[PDB]
RNA sequence: AGAAGCUAUUAAAAUCACC
RNA sequence: AUGUGAUUUUAAUAGCUUCU
């Protein structure tokens, strides 16, 4: 009974971030010390030519950038904990993420050290261009 | 392969989910999968209004990081915490209406002797979050399991049971140690009932204090020692230990009722828990004392041997220089320690086996009364700390009454306790059938050290040439007193002397 | 077209533990 | 309208290789 889900690749780091007072804390310190990424992220078949923006409802991909599903790089939602988002709604579940392609072999180690510019809607730091 | 029994969607929905919200690559439908990258069709829209009761069931706690401390543990670091072993069994309930293929836990029990039944609760991962709530169960079927037919008719919510956990948790650890060590016979459906209460994380300090860390709190974001958690709810890092993986091939009946007779009422929680706890503490400790692993300092733990070393030398000495016994056998001292050094006796070791040393030409010899009923005729045999079923008509005897209950007394296998007292000692179980060759042993003190020269103390247990006399003088009253405080210590802590049939207090006498 | 061997996908049964 | 698994078997379905 049931659709399985994991692979057990993924297994050794979603036990141990499953148990976390800190969820995002946890998973870079699993990752410093000798740990490979969550593998099995979702991955969209873009066409790959779009305007660049962090999160949207339809995948809108630069040339430089990957569109993955925003349930799959969302830490707390892939450990089923409570999201620390105020109102306890996770904000990229439901809509399409971006992540650049340089880093997008670890979708989730990149949702959760940056942050998305407020005026301009991209990754800051990324092609943000708020000088 | 390549799947896990972890995070398993257990809906009845035929359908999957939409590109987003949806955890992996594996749970999204088969209208998007192509070519193991999904496509966005816009035609079909995501839902809005599902509930989906993930499973968590399958967790493999086998990292490795740096500053996270494992979760199991090896079998050499759980003999040096055994003040800290809480056995940990638990009963579960299928979910039947909208969701099946996992089993939510019903009924927790510990070696306390708590039974906490919780209602079925699950992770329902909504479009919005993973809300943790109640799911619909049906309890096991058969006959084997009817005692859970009424147990899913009351409970707590999962808020009242993560607390009454740390509030028996801390009433039961308080004072033996700082961690705790979740002996589980299973190793799945107990993690998979860790998911709720434990939270891992970096090594933490107590707040305000200096113990370790061992109590979260949710509300407020911070931890606490033992003594300090009232009303905290999430247990910080346990320690955990399974069972079945030391070479046991059977059901746990089957395994403990081979060395116990006293447990029993299997398939509850409490006396999963209890056959649990009973089995792990023989498979370490009743092969025989093991003398490398020292232990924590808890309290008394000095004044206690001290005493017992005290008052060992001397009733031994009553007993030589009374009775004039022309050999004096020992049996269970492991080493070959002279009690009594200053002595006319043969001090024939006939040790249990040899330990460590070949010096002195310690006999190896195991005890048992219908074996060695007829076997030593001569003298008088010093039992100190024997596990021997019965003891012979001539015997110093001082057994440990394993009835009374103490920080130091743990409880233990077979009716026998764990007397952790800077080494493990299991005493087996205190019966009165043992001592139908002995009896008790009255209070007294008795001294060659010539008189010296405050309150007067008139006692004719005292056997000192002073206080035969009118006077009593003051080189002999604090010497009284001392040693009546050691011995009401030690019979307070638990000892129990014996001592052979023709004990006669007033053979001591003549001597002077 | 079949056979033989190896690895995998699904289904049924057996044994074992947990419930 | 099927409780978790693990290990064996036994059937079929895919490949990969060899032979006839
Ligand atoms: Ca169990
Ligand atoms: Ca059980
Ligand atoms: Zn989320
Ligand atoms: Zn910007
Ligand atoms: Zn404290
Ligand atoms: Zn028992
Ligand atoms: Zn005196």
């Amino acid at each position: 009974a049931g659709n399985a889900t994991e692979v057990p690749a993924n297994s050794t780091v979603l036990s141990f971030c499953a148990f976390a007072v800190d969820a995002a804390k946890a998973y870079k310190d699993y990752l410093a010390s000798g740990g490979q990424p969550i593998t099995n992220c979702v991955k969209m078949l873009c066409t790959h030519t779009g305007t660049g923006q962090a999160i949207t409802v339809t995948p809108e991909a630069n040339m430089d950038q990957e569109s993955f599903g925003g349930a799959s790089c969302c830490l707390y939602c892939r450990c089923h904990i409570d999201h620390p988002n105020p109102k306890g709604f996770c904000d990229l579940k439901g809509k399409y993420v971006q992540i650049p392609t340089t880093c997008a072999n670890d979708p989730v180690g990149f949702t959760l050290k940056n942050t998305v510019c407020t005026v301009c809607g991209m990754w800051k730091g990324y092609g943000c261009s708020c000088d | 392969e390549n799947v896990t029994g972890l995070f398993k969607d257990c809906s009845k929905v035929i359908t999957g989910l939409h590109p987003t919200q949806a955890p992996t690559h594996l749970s999204v439908d088969t209208k998007f999968k192509t070519e193991g990258l999904c496509v966005d069709i816009p035609g079909i829209p995501k839902d809005m209004t599902y509930r989906r009761l993930i499973s968590m069931m399958g967790f493999k706690m086998n990292y490795q990081v740096n500053g996270y401390p494992n979760m199991f543990i090896t079998r050499e670091e759980a003999i040096r915490h055994v003040r800290a072993w809480i056995g940990f069994d638990v009963e579960g309930c299928h979910a039947t209406r909208e969701a099946v293929g996992t089993n939510l836990p019903l009924q927790l029990g510990f070696s306390t002797g708590v039974n906490l039944v919780a209602v079925p609760t699950g992770y329902v991962d909504t479009p919005n979050n993973t809300d943790f709530s109640r799911v619909s169960a049906k309890p096991p079927p058969g006959d084997q399991f009817k005692h859970l037919i009424p147990l899913m008719y009351k409970g707590l919510p999962w808020n009242v049971v993560r607390i009454k956990i740390v509030q028996m948790l801390s009433d039961t650890l308080k004072n033996l140690s700082d961690r705790v060590v979740f002996v589980l016979w299973a190793h799945g459906f107990e993690l998979t009932s860790m998911k709720y209460f434990v939270k891992i994380g970096p090594e933490r300090t107590c707040c305000l204090c200096d113990r370790r860390a061992t109590c979260f709190s949710t509300a407020s974001d911070t931890y606490a020692c033992w003594h300090h958690s009232i009303g905290f709810d999430y247990v910080y890092n346990p320690f955990m230990i399974d069972v079945q993986q030391w070479g046991f091939t059977g059901n746990l009946q089957s395994n403990h009722d081979l060395y116990c007779q006293v447990h029993g009422n299997a398939h509850v929680a409490s006396c999963d828990a209890i056959m649990t706890r009973c089995l792990a503490v023989h498979e370490c400790f009743v092969k025989r004392v093991d003398w490398t692993i020292e232990y924590p300092i808890i309290g008394d733990e000095l004044k206690i041997n001290a005493a017992c070393r005290k008052v060992q030398h001397m009733v031994v000495k009553a007993a030589l220089l009374a009775d004039k016994f022309p050999v004096l056998h020992d049996i269970g001292n492991p080493k070959a320690i002279k009690c009594v050094p200053q002595a006319d006796v043969e001090w024939k070791f006939y040790d249990a086996q040899p330990c460590s040393d070949k010096a002195y030409k310690i006999e190896e010899l195991f005890y048992s009364y219908a074996t060695h009923s007829d076997k030593f005729t001569d003298g008088v045999c010093l039992f100190w700390n024997c596990n021997v079923d019965r003891y012979p008509a001539n015997s110093i005897v001082c057994r440990f009454d394993t009835r009374v209950l103490s920080n130091l007394n743990l409880p233990g296998c077979d009716g026998g306790s764990l007397y952790v007292n800077k080494h493990a000692f299991h005493t087996p179980a205190f019966d009165k059938s043992a001592f139908v060759n002995l009896k008790q042993l009255p209070f007294f003190y008795y001294s060659d050290s010539p008189c010296e020269s405050y309150v007067p103390l008139k006692s004719a247990t005292c056997i000192t040439r002073c206080n035969l006399g009118g006077a009593v003088c003051r080189h002999h009253a604090n010497e009284y007193r001392l040693y009546l405080d050691a011995y009401n210590m030690m019979i307070s802590a638990g000892f129990s002397l014996w001592v052979y049939k023709q004990f006669d207090t007033y053979n001591l006498w003549n001597t002077f």
